[PDB]
């Protein structure tokens, strides 16, 4: 697995499974689960008042507040419409779906079920889309804390879209692996003269988000997607979106596996070296 | 554990180191009449599909070893009923399969010699030979009952499957 | 702080993983792992390898066991099997989740010790708990008595799909030194079900042997009180109680169909009697109970023997715990019957109390009591941080105070 | 370049200061200890010496009745190569129980050391032990730049794995 | 601590629990 | 002549006769009886250790101290009876060793017996803190005794040692092989304090040490692995014992297992501090090790480094220049285990055909309380 | 208190002697420099092994020695090293091990490049045991 | 070039009976094996099992046919043999550290045991106590023993020390024997007196031998030196540093020639010109025209001579230390080998003796 | 008797504290 996953597999299974056994006309089944996905997403799926037939699927995010901001339930009113319905207490949103009352083709409404996060996460996208399709330039960027200590800014221009991340390394040697992954990135339109052209700054922000509560640090790094009419429009959008939201836990991702490769060498030359001393040993 | 013969008489004669248990057959031999139902090789045939899985086996007295003997035997009549195709030509060939010379103990075995006492004296070769003749004319006939089907003359699988497993490890063949 | 910790418990057979506070971990995946077959191999090949159900007749890859009998063998792929667990499966942002992992009882200072290294540096963990099946089965246990009473102090039989133990704990730890394990478990009564069935069926694909086998085992098959009157009930009924399975053939993808029998009650029979599959061991469990329990202290015996839990996947079939406590008190006052006959003044002690429990949570065992000790407030208190790890070393790994 | 001259010198050092023998504490009563470790009698110890290739990298050697102990400073070029060091040798000392002869943690100022008492080369030859040390020392500045290379290699396969993808 | 665990596995039984031919 | 001897201990029996070299029979302190039906009503010593898994057993002895007069009377019938000594008690002398601060109670129960129910023409108590210096010849000084339960301390001046001089560390070889469980349960493995004590005891005598300086052996122990050890288990398991080696004895010295008091040296340098000026000199050049918890290696050196720390600090309060001057001695002979059977053995050899020595049956007979003639 | 040590007075415990410092001298400047500028590198090598300062505890008038032989040491060329090794007696071969040794602590300028090779011929001349004198010596240079 | 492997671990020390019949060795433990010659084969008959620590020091008395050991747990015994068992008695040695080497005097009425705390201790035998006394040597020694050899005189003893110098001490008991004649080491030797001290810097002595006749005393150490005084010429030293690695035992074979090992793993022979005052290195005595071909090693070493890890000790089999014939080592590699000298002047011609 | 035979025991421990021609 090189790209991370979108849709939740705890969500879609334990639909899945649902739907096949509300299809057959079996009992229907008690259900209670808790669990997580990543930035912090807390998800809840149960049975409202004891009520069987009916699975909820609730949703909690700590910066829903900034998405609602930018148009998220207007978006999720089209996707889910009639499933959505208000939200249990804690969560931000709900989707209802009743058991004895259920489409034909069963794949639709489970995917987008299964895609509950990242709806959340493509109104701030799609807006600052269309104010550079549109040309409507110089307007407020916006600022999602996608993390307690992390934070990224979009901003609309003239002829392109810039997506700033400004994420943090825990570890120290995190950084320093970090820094050489973010270094290929620079030279990256070698592959594609079309790609998002990708800029990098170790500690202080780059010229275009200036002041503004900036958080320097030995430990932050700022990496900047600049996308243009190609990525952005209608067509490529939303695998875009797919992509460019799952960057930063894709790039902490493969630095943990790269270090787990790291041991599986050592692991290698380590068993080699008491070979080499087992050998001395005179019987 | 395995099952052990239960009826173990205070006065029941002895031939080698076997009990000379009554049978009630219609083939004549060197054994006792029997007024009653139940005899050693109802016994046998009734413990045989348990006892075959079984490895260890303590003796608890002479019965058991008549026990032992049948419960071998019944797997020497599945290897035969295995290829016949009437419940008639199984009954030809457990005859024959009585007919067959088989080994006592004392002869090479009989893989047992260890458990089972040798047959000395004329008297007593003479008979064990006819008693365990008797024991196979008669165990071969009740099992022709047992292990054809109602329907095509054909063997059970419910009696064939049983044709590989050995009791103790051990064989007459 | 308010997203639960992950919950791990690896077994032989199967891994079970999910988040702490719920029932049932979100998966159950078999615990093997596919790789490239021709391993000096550079590019990203490393990170080519399938997990659980779509990796168990992958096409050109091959599929490795990396857990034996409990113990880890090879810790560079259960260091990779861990990497899909977390990012696949579980999604857990590892830096955000504490962490409890399961270990085999008697995993050394030089085993479990490593695979705490191997979290806290590659997926940068902030805290780890290494528990033990001994005291997690116990304490799922209590659903059942509760009423009666709430100890650590009882006679423990893990069965799973590799090896069936049973461990003596008293009031937290366990004694390490009267755990007796049987060469009976999970694996060799399919094995030996499957054995039955080739005597007897046909039909049945060679590829869905074991398959068949599994199924005809997980099933159907139930202990019984006496085995001639089960035969006698076979054979004198017989309609009534051969069922009918049908497969469907993997290839042809018609149906095959095959009688259902004699490999009902013979194959959970080998726990009772072993010598049936097995040359080199003939104790029935009941006796290996009982001596295990024997072999204990004294004043620890009418504890263990009141209190005999089961845990795991291969102490499910049905009134398995019935014919259990029968053995138990069919041998145990055999022995003490002797005491009275060998005896005058001291021929009368005290009938010893046997019983076996019976929950409804079974093969969720370890996991659901890892799961409910996660939940609770003291266990981010015992749990060890990487703060520590890095501050005091990898040492503090090696144990965890019993708690009560 | 300038690697060969600096190891034959090492190994005499080391042919030189590995001549070791059983030796009781004079000390505390029935004790037996690696007198460079405790160094309580001074007359045991001998004159601790350095090689030196440059700046850089050099081995300390020192010497005493029954024991040794070389301590190395290893080539680091780069903060990368200095992580992957210190990387590399915290894991070969948490295995220490399995290299009989290496230390729980360094000599102060030095990357890796090893304690060799005069029970290995009594029941491990001397010769063999310093081709050894020669040995681990060429080997894992091969491993180093293997690693780095590696880590090169996977960096630009990940980010055209990504980017081929927009 | 013990508590944790024996207090909360009462919770769940009081709704978690909601929810001869053998011997002498 | 025609004496005996006879040192009772917790463990073993070891008696002889006057004039041994080595104790002519050495035995268990032992009293089994059956539990079921060439077994006899009762069995002692070899034959009884020798059927341990038949026979409820019991020690007489607990602590040095006798507990059970019933049984002890079973115990010194076979000592005296064919399978050992076939003597008549009758025509007989016999030396015994009244044990370390023993409450008077037993010490005259056991001259009522012996002159009651066995009749012996001579007996005599010799003291278990001072046989155990005439055998490196002493008459004026200390005896420190770690044996199994208590590690008991008794100077004795000209022979005669003063009843309130003597002290005791509740402190021995039991609490150490205890303590060592706890701290190999802290490196992580499951044993147990009752079913794994004997597993563990010879862990304890095979591999433990006395540290000389405990911030030494520390930093050994957590800077270099020459102190792990493997040790193989009786059910095969191979385990590693390092620094709790010298960690376990350590509770002589130091409160690591909960016990009030100071530990054995801060003990025996108050002890001997409270004593005359001129018998403190003697004292210490006159210190004797005994028991089986002296063996520890480094146990003498840490002893003698201890009490030089205190005289220093505590005894010329911030001085150097006296400190030289302090003359000690720490006698630790190689067969520190048995010797009280080797002093009374030859006393009561020397002392045979002496009268006024050995107490008779014609004077207690008289009575009057004249068991201990001081 | 037993932070205090009692191990430290102790009247048998082994002490120092060196009993030979009356003074001290170390390589006269001048003459190694008559040596130097001529081009008669093997003298000037014979120059700067005259008189080592052992006896001397001063650590000043050793390092002043140590200068004065490395500069020497310098100075020359590895195909010119052979000639000025077998010049030198069997003792003065063990003495240069001693310096080798003590120029291996401070190395600057591509210095210690020379210095092994110095090494290499000084180890061909006075073999294993000329090193093993370097650990042995309780007065050192 | 007779090479036997009774072990793999080190032989610690080794005694030979009076006609060479047995050999004792400590396998690096706490007891002592004695073997006897069968034919061709070695066979274990006797082990000493009495020491709680390992075994320093055997030495075996020839004609009393006593067995001296010490060892690190203190203490010394000697060994009787009563019937078919050797008997232990233990010895008094009143020493706080280790033992660490054992020699019985030639007239074999005493022993001189090495200590581990600035100290020799001289055993003998009370006859009215049944019992071994032993009187101590404290002064000027400072640092731990280790080795001793007596002077054919049963009085003057060479010991080699950590405190770098061989000395020449009298221990003349006058409860045991006659006084000594005047000696080149000097008149006045009352219990104690110090006749000679080396002169030398630095360096530990591992084996100090005296000469035949007792006019010269041989030592080395571990600055690969080997030195030799003659009282003859007013104790005159004669040094030689080599270029290879120590060596931890040595012997007289003539007058004037010794033979030596250590951690190189083989015997090398020395000549002392009297005349010259100088000592002189014979070369070496192990050679492997066949073994110059492959000489392949089976993967089991490469390495040559006798034993493959040093030589602890040397001892001469016949001729005595006048006119050596045979001569034995034991070394850290568990090996026994025995030399005969007119097979090596065969084998290397170019080699010369005295 | 005892303390006149038992020093002389002693004196072997304790130690621990006519030429001319
Ligand atoms: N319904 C069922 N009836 C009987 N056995 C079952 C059933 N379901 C699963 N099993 C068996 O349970 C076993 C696996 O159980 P589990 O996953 O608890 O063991 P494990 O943890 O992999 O191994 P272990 O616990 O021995 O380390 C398998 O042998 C499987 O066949
Ligand atoms: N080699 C050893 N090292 C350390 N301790 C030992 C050793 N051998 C035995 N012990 C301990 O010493 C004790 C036994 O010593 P001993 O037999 O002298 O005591 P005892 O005579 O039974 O009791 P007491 O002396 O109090 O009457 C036990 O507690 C045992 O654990
Ligand atoms: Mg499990
Ligand atoms: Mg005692």
């Amino acid at each position: 697995m090189i790209l991370l996953e979108v849709n939740n597999r705890i969500i879609e299974e334990t639909l899945a499974l649902k739907f096949e056994n509300a299809a057959a006309g079996n009992k229907p089944e008690a259900v209670e689960v808790t669990f997580a996905d990543f930035d912090g997403v807390l998800y809840h799926i149960s049975n409202p008042n004891g009520d069987k037939t009916k699975v909820m699927v609730s949703i909690s995010l700590k910066f829903y507040k900034e998405l609602q901001a930018h148009g998220a339930d207007e978006l999720l009113k089209r996707v889910y419409g009639s499933f959505l319905v208000n939200p249990e207490s804690g969560y931000n949103v709900s989707l209802l779906y009743d058991l004895e009352n259920l489409p034909a083709s069963k794949d639709s409404i489970v995917h987008q079920a299964g895609m509950l996060k990242r709806n959340c996460f493509a109104s701030v996208f799609e807006k600052y889309f269309q104010f550079q399709e549109e040309g409507k330039e110089g307007e407020n960027r916006a600022v999602i804390h996608y993390r307690d200590d992390e934070t990224m800014y979009v901003e609309s221009k003239k002829d392109r879209v810039t997506v700033v991340f400004s994420t943090v390394f825990k570890d120290d040697d995190d950084v320093v692996i970090g820094k050489v992954f973010m270094q290929e990135f620079k030279e990256g339109r070698r592959a594609s003269h079309t790609a998002p052209q990708v800029l990098f700054s170790h500690r202080e922000p780059p010229l275009e988000l200036k002041d503004t509560d900036a958080a320097v640090g030995d430990n932050i790094g700022y990496i900047t997607f600049v996308l243009f009419p190609r990525h952005t429009n209608a067509s490529a959008r939303d695998n875009t979106i797919n992509l460019i939201h799952t960057f930063r836990d894709y790039l902490h991702y493969h630095i943990k596996c790269s270090k787990a490769y790291i041991h599986t060498r050592m692991r290698a030359k380590t068993s080699d070296f008491l070979k080499v001393l087992n050998r001395a040993r005179p019987d | 554990p395995a099952y052990h013969s239960s009826l173990m008489d205070p006065d029941t004669k002895l031939i080698g180191n076997m009990a000379l248990l009554p049978i009630r057959s219609q083939f004549k031999g060197p054994a006792p009449r029997e007024t009653k139902d139940t005899d050693i090789v109802d016994e046998a045939i009734y413990y045989f599909k348990a006892n075959v899985f079984f490895k260890n086996y303590e003796i608890k007295n002479e019965a058991d070893r008549t026990l032992i003997y049948i419960t071998l035997y019944i797997s020497e009549c599945l290897k035969k009923l295995q290829k016949c195709n009437s419940k008639s030509q199984g009954e030809k060939e457990m005859y024959t399969l009585g007919i067959t010379n088989f080994p006592i103990p004392g002869e090479p075995g009989f893989p047992l010699n260890a458990i089972y006492a040798k047959p000395a004296n004329k008297q007593e070769d003479e008979v064990m030979r006819a008693y365990l003749q008797q024991l196979r004319q008669e165990t071969g006939l009740r099992l022709c009952e047992k292990v054809f089907d109602p329907q095509n003359d054909k063997p059970s699988k419910w009696w064939t499957c049983f044709v590989k497993r050995q009791f103790m490890n051990k064989s007459l063949s | 702080g308010r997203l639960p910790a992950c919950v791990v418990d690896c077994g032989t057979g199967y891994t079970k993983l999910g988040y702490a506070g719920n029932t049932e971990p979100q998966f159950i995946i078999p615990s093997c792992i596919a790789i490239k077959e021709s391993a000096v191999m550079k590019g990203v090949d490393d990170l080519d390898f399938f997990i659980g159900d779509e990796a168990i007749e992958k096409p050109t890859y091959a599929t490795k066991w990396p857990i034996r009998h409990g113990i880890v063998e090879d810790w560079d792929l259960m260091e990779r099997f861990m990497e899909q667990v977390i990012f696949k499966y579980l999604r857990a942002e590892p830096e955000d989740h504490y962490f409890l992992l399961t270990e085999p009882p008697l995993n050394t200072p030089e085993n479990r010790e490593y695979t705490a290294e191997i979290m806290f540096e590659s997926f940068n963990v902030p805290g780890l708990y290494i528990a033990v099946q001994a005291v997690l089965a116990l304490a799922a246990s209590w659903t059942s008595r509760q009423v009666g009473e709430r100890t650590l102090t009882g006679t423990v039989i893990d069965s799973g799909d590799g090896v069936t133990h049973v461990i003596p704990v008293a009031e937290g730890y366990v004694i390490g030194s009267c755990i007796k394990h049987i060469p009976i478990a999970g694996r060799d009564i399919t094995y030996f079900i499957q054995q039955l069935l080739r005597d007897r069926e046909v039909g049945i694909p060679p590829e869905q042997s074991l398959e068949t086998a599994k199924a005809v085992k997980e099933r159907y098959s139930y202990v019984c009180p006496d085995l001639v009157k089960e035969f006698n009930k076979y054979d004198t009924d017989g309609s009534k109680w051969i069922k009918q399975y049908t497969g469907i053939n993997a290839i042809s993808k018609k149906e095959f169909s095959i009688d259902v029998g004699y490999e009902r009650f013979l194959g959970p029979e080998i726990f009772f009697h072993p010598e049936f599959a097995n040359p080199d061991f003939t104790q029935p469990i009941s006796e290996v109970v009982d001596e295990v329990i024997q072999n204990c202290p004294i004043d620890v015996r009418r504890p263990l023997y009141k209190n005999i839990v089961l845990s795991g996947g291969s102490t499910m079939f049905r009134d398995f715990g019935r014919r259990l406590q029968r053995d138990l008190k069919r041998t145990v006052d055999a022995r003490l019957k002797l005491s009275e006959e060998l005896s005058g003044g001291r021929l009368k002690p005290k009938p010893i109390d046997v019983q076996v429990i019976t929950h409804h949570m079974q093969r969720y065992a370890v996991w659901f009591g890892g799961s409910m000790l996660a939940s609770t407030p003291e266990f981010y208190q015992v749990c060890h941080t990487k703060k520590d790890y890095e501050e005091i070393g990898p040492s503090i790994c090696r144990h965890n105070p019993v708690f009560g | 370049a300038t690697l060969r001259p600096y190891l034959s010198a090492v190994r005499a050092t080391l042919q030189a200061a590995l001549c070791l023998e059983n030796f009781s504490s004079q000390v505390v009563e029935r004790h037996n200890k690696p007198e460079v470790e405790v160094r309580s009698s001074k007359e045991l110890l001998l004159q601790p010496v350095t090689i030196s290739r440059n700046e850089k990298e050099k081995v300390l050697i020192e010497g005493s009745i029954n024991s040794v102990r070389v301590s190395i400073a290893v080539k680091q070029a780069d903060e990368i190569e200095k992580i992957l060091c210190h990387k590399f040798m915290r894991f070969m000392m948490m295995r220490a129980e399995n290299f009989f002869i290496l230390r729980r943690k360094p000599v102060e100022g030095y990357d890796i050391s090893f304690l060799i008492t005069n029970f290995h080369t009594e029941q491990m030859y001397k010769h063999k032990l310093v081709d050894f040390v020669i040995h681990f020392m060429e080997e894992i500045d091969k491993e180093i730049s293997e690693m780095k290379l590696s880590v090169n290699a996977r960096a630009r396969i990940v980010a055209e794995e990504f980017l081929k993808n927009f | 601590p013990t508590s944790g665990i024996v207090g909360a596995l009462m919770e769940v039984m009081q709704k978690r629990s909601k929810a001869d031919e053998w011997e002498d | 002549r025609k004496v005996v001897v006879c040192d009772n201990g917790t463990g073993f029996v070891k008696c002889g006769y006057a004039g041994s070299n080595f104790p002519e029979h050495i035995f268990p302190a032992l009293v089994g009886r059956p539990i079921i039906r060439e077994i006899k009503d009762l069995m002692v010593g070899d034959e009884a250790s020798e059927l341990r898994s038949m026979l409820e057993v019991n020690y007489p002895m607990e602590n040095g101290i006798v507990r059970n007069w019933d049984d002890m009377k079973h115990l010194w019938d076979y000592t005296f009876g064919p399978e050992k000594l076939n003597i008549d008690t009758r025509n007989c002398k016999i030396l015994l060793t009244e044990p370390p601060m023993n409450p008077t109670k037993n010490r005259e129960k056991i001259v009522e017996v012996m002159f009651e129910t066995y009749q012996f023409s001579g007996v005599y108590v010799a003291i278990q803190a001072v046989l155990t210096l005439y055998a490196q010849g002493l008459l004026t000084g200390v005896v420190v005794d770690s044996g199994d339960g208590v590690t008991h301390i008794c100077p004795v001046y000209e022979g005669f040692s003063l009843p309130h001089l003597t002290r005791r560390l509740d402190i021995a070889g039991r609490d150490i092989t205890r303590y060592l469980i706890k701290l190999l349960l802290l490196r992580g493995y499951a044993f147990n304090h009752s079913a794994d004590f004997e597993t563990v005891r010879m862990i304890k005598e095979k591999l433990c040490y006395v540290g000389y300086n405990i911030e030494q052996e520390q930093k050994l122990a957590l800077e270099t692995t020459v102190l792990v050890e493997s040790y193989t288990l009786p059910d095969g398991r191979i385990i590693k014992v390092g620094g709790e080696r010298f960690e376990a004895p350590e509770a002589l010295f130091q409160h690591l297992i909960n016990v009030e008091g100071v530990g054995v040296a801060e003990l025996l340098f108050n002890t001997i501090q409270a004593a005359d000026i001129d018998t403190r000199s003697e004292f210490y050049k006159h210190i004797v090790l005994s028991g089986g918890s002296t063996m520890y290696p480094g146990l003498p050196s840490r002893l003698e480094r201890e009490l030089k720390q205190l005289y220093l600090e505590r005894v010329l309060k911030g001085d150097v220049e006296k400190l030289s001057k302090f003359k000690i001695r720490i006698e630790d002979p190689p067969r520190r285990k048995h010797m009280v059977f080797l002093g009374g053995a030859v006393l009561a050899d020397i002392m045979k055909d002496k009268d006024n020595f050995w107490m008779t049956r014609q004077e207690y007979q008289e009575k009057g309380v004249r068991v201990l003639e001081k | 208190f037993r932070k205090v040590d009692v191990d430290e007075y102790d009247e048998n415990k082994f002490v120092d002697e060196e009993d030979g410092g009356d003074g001290q001298a170390g390589p006269d400047e001048g003459e190694v420099d008559s040596c130097l500028r001529q081009g008669n590198m093997t003298a000037a090598l014979q120059a700067a092994l005259k008189n080592p300062p052992i006896n001397t505890k001063s650590q000043a008038v050793k390092d002043r020695a140590g200068s004065i032989v490395l500069k020497v040491l310098i100075s020359f060329k590895a195909n010119d090293i052979e000639k000025a090794v077998q010049s030198l007696d069997k003792n003065g071969v063990d003495l240069l091990m001693k310096y080798i040794y003590k120029g291996f602590e401070s190395p600057s300028d591509n210095s210690s490049a020379m210095l092994l090779q110095w090494h290499e011929k000084a180890l061909a001349a006075g073999g294993v045991g000329s090193i093993v004198r370097v650990l042995t010596a309780r007065k050192t240079v | 070039m007779a090479y036997h492997s009774f072990l793999v671990e080190p032989i610690s020390c080794h005694a030979w009976n009076k006609d060479r019949t047995q050999i004792a060795i400590c396998p690096n433990n706490h007891e002592v094996h004695i073997y006897e010659k069968s034919g061709a084969k070695w066979t274990k008959v006797h082990e000493l099992k009495e020491h709680n620590g390992q075994v320093t020091g055997i030495d075996w008395a020839p004609e009393s046919n006593r067995i001296v050991t010490c060892g690190t747990d203190r203490n010394a015994y000697v060994w009787t043999l009563k019937g078919r068992t050797w008997k232990p008695t233990l010895v008094i040695l009143r020493i706080n550290r280790a033992a660490r080497c054992v020699r019985w005097a030639p007239n074999e009425n005493k022993f001189a045991v090495g200590s581990g705390s600035r100290v020799i201790s001289i055993c003998y035998f009370e006859q009215e106590n049944d019992w071994w006394v032993c009187k101590h040597i404290k002064k000027p020694i400072r640092s731990t023993v280790l080795s001793l050899d007596w002077h054919p005189n049963n009085v003057l003893l060479a010991a080699g020390s950590c405190d770098f110098k061989c000395r020449i001490f009298s221990a003349y008991i006058k409860e045991v024997e006659e006084r000594p004649a005047p000696t080149p080491w000097g008149s006045k030797m009352p219990f104690g007196e110090l006749m000679f001290e080396s002169s030398s810097s630095c360096g530990w002595v591992h084996g100090v031998c005296f000469s035949a006749s007792g006019s010269r005393v041989a030592w080395v150490s571990h600055d690969s030196t080997v030195c030799l005084a003659d009282a003859d010429k007013k104790m005159a030293v004669a040094t030689l540093a080599s270029e290879t690695l120590p060596l931890l035992a040595l012997t007289f074979i003539t007058d004037n020639s010794l033979v030596a090992a250590g951690h190189d793993c083989f015997p090398v022979l020395f000549t002392y010109d009297a005349a010259a005052g100088m000592l002189s290195f014979g070369g070496r005595l192990d050679v492997p025209a066949r073994e110059r071909f492959q000489n392949l090693d089976k993967k089991a070493a490469g390495l040559d001579s006798l034993h493959k890890n040093s030589v602890s000790q040397i001892s001469v089999l016949s001729g005595g230390k006048a006119k050596c014939s045979q001569f034995c080592t034991t070394g850290m590699d568990g090996g026994m080998s025995i030399w005969d000298v007119k097979s090596l002047e065969s084998a290397l011609k170019d080699l010369k003796i005295k």
